[PDB]
């Protein structure tokens, strides 16, 4: 859920490194990466579309889990 | 098979999300024009998708200040090369970098 | 014809014996549970049998004390990938080695 | 579609030019003979077009001042190998170089 | 056509000539035995014909003075391997080399 907070202020020339964010996914470590990669690109695509990522976090992040079941549970574990 | 994730191929960016509709490209082109970059279109065959340099179509639209003509160009390359990827790229003249790089048509 | 031995392909171990029967698998899994190791199942296409790392399914059964689930869970990965090898692996946490590594299904 | 210049395969020279006419070959052979060079006929399987050595046919025409045999012998190599590039090569004995190396037949 | 020599594939020895008649192989075996060498038979598939070591059939014939068995054992090898080469080799023990190495059957 912190992706809109680490993209709106870190720009695009930044690297996001997780300690337990990837490995702490119930569906293994492979699904953990798909949970952040989908969440990251949704925030960017919302910023290019002129939306406010830091303000519309819930609606930007939730509409990507519909086409991505991994995020559909990643949003539930790290609620909210 | 839930939850069993399989290794899947995306090109570089915006591939994990569903294919872009016609309206999303409108806003992306509006943004890339508003940033002052120069839109540019490339295409290659999916077999050589890992190549460093793609093929131009045709030249970068230097000094282009309207999105109403770009939407026509992207279709011509696709109908000329129906089995090739179509990349929409933006060129930054000052920093010599790319502001946005995402495949628009995945290649039939 | 005798005597002309023809070289044949074996995976790592137990390839020279006939295909494992159900009761043999039961005894092997019971032993692997009794030794305290962690059962683990992998699967790859037969062409990629030389790959260093196989595909997990789904997570290592850390300290499972029931042998009736893995035998049913080994068939699940088999139906999910009926054109793949099905290997059984035992994970030891303290010595960080594998005391049992044998393929179960040859791949239909 | 213009302007879209697509990369195309040309061998060494005159490949950008549509195929040479019969009367043109007469003039090229006359020029080669007038320079004192030695005509020579080579042919290679088109997939092996990248080899630095082709196959002779048959031996170099050393000291030949008649152009009525080269065209008939050039075509004989074509009947013998109808799926081969046909090359006409001129040897310069004094400089140990080649003053004219052009493909006459594209290869059926 | 003459004279335009074409490159042809030969295994190592006696392949430039027509394949040996059963009378010629009889004399070759007689010579090999009379020199005191050890006949031995090999076989591989023609695709891997350039391999360093072939496959034995069945074992070396240490000091065999009966030449009626080799002629029937190669036919057994040929029938068992209808699409494999059949090599007959004469093993010399004192010099640790091979006194003769010539392919007998070319493989159907």
């Amino acid at each position: 859920w912190h992706m809109p907070a680490l993209v709106a202020i870190f720009g695009d020339d930044s690297v996001l490194q997780f300690g337990g964010g990837t490995h702490g996914h119930p569906w293994g470590s492979a699904a953990g990466a798909a949970a952040n990669r989908v969440a990251l690109e949704a925030c960017v695509k919302a910023r290019n579309a002129g939306r406010e990522i830091e303000k519309e976090s819930r609606d930007i992040l939730m509409e990507a889990a519909k086409h991505s079941p991994e995020l559909a549970i990643a949003l539930e574990t790290w609620k909210e | 098979t839930v939850g069993d994730y399989q290794t899947v191929a995306t090109l570089e960016t915006f591939g994990f999300l569903p294919p872009m509709t016609q309206d999303e490209i409108y806003d992306q082109i509006a943004y890339i024009i508003a940033q002052g970059w120069s839109p540019l279109i490339e295409h290659v065959h999916p077999s050589r998708s890992m190549a460093t340099y793609w093929s131009y179509w045709k030249l970068p639209f230097f000094g282009e200040k309207d999105l109403g003509v770009i939407v026509s160009e992207l279709e011509a390359c696709h109908r000329a090369y129906p089995d090739h990827h179509v990349r929409l790229v933006g060129y930054d003249a000052y920093t010599q970098s790319q502001g946005a790089c995402f495949v628009v048509f995945e290649g039939r």
